[PDB]
């Protein structure tokens, strides 16, 4: 009951910095998958969408939805990250 | 290089599928994921400039195989016409 708000303040600092655009890879890491299970599916469906998406336009507002706070800032930031996320996978897929 | 680059990563991939079929955890992915994708990385084929890199390379042999016919004429004439000199002149002189 608190690593899943630990985890979730967690994904949301991790996700919103602007060093890191992508690092799904981490988002995988076996032992806080777990913690992301009692987590609700919202922030760990968009976070497949920074993760492969790009857009996904539907999910990138769904964490708008679930996370008011701290989002209105770096929101932009995220679409940036995103639209520079899918270059690699367009080429890649 | 070749062959024992073929074992090499054949059982080396071996190793990839077992370590996930048995001895988990883990081991995927400290190195697996990006290591992987790295494997990804290059499939790597044409279109299209990998197209031009091949009459490329054929305009690359040309000038060697060109070299290749001109030491040939330059190796048989020297040899063959002196071999056949000092050849008749033995036969005859001695004969």
């Amino acid at each position: 009951s608190e690593q899943q708000e630990r985890a979730f303040t967690l994904g949301l600092a991790g996700l919103l910095g602007e060093g890191v655009f992508n690092f799904g890879e981490l988002l995988m890491h076996p032992v806080l998958e777990s913690l992301r299970n009692t987590d609700r599916q919202w922030l760990i469906d968009t976070l497949y969408a920074f993760n492969s998406g790009n857009v996904e336009r539907f999910q990138t507002l769904k964490t708008a939805w679930g996370q008011q706070p701290d989002l209105a800032a770096n929101e932009a930031q995220l679409l940036r990250k995103i639209q520079l996320l899918c270059l690699m996978e367009m080429t890649f897929t | 290089h070749g062959l024992k680059g073929l074992n090499s990563k054949l059982l080396d991939i071996r190793s990839y599928l077992e370590k996930v079929a048995t001895g988990k955890l883990p081991i995927n992915h400290q190195i697996i994921y990006q290591l992987q994708d790295v494997f990804n990385l290059l499939p790597d084929v044409s279109l299209q400039e990998f197209v031009k890199a091949f009459y490329l390379k054929t305009n690359d042999q040309m000038v060697v195989v060109y070299l290749a016919s001109l030491i040939r004429s330059v190796v048989a004439l020297h040899n063959l016409i002196n071999n056949k000199i000092a050849n008749r002149d033995a036969e005859k002189k001695e004969g």
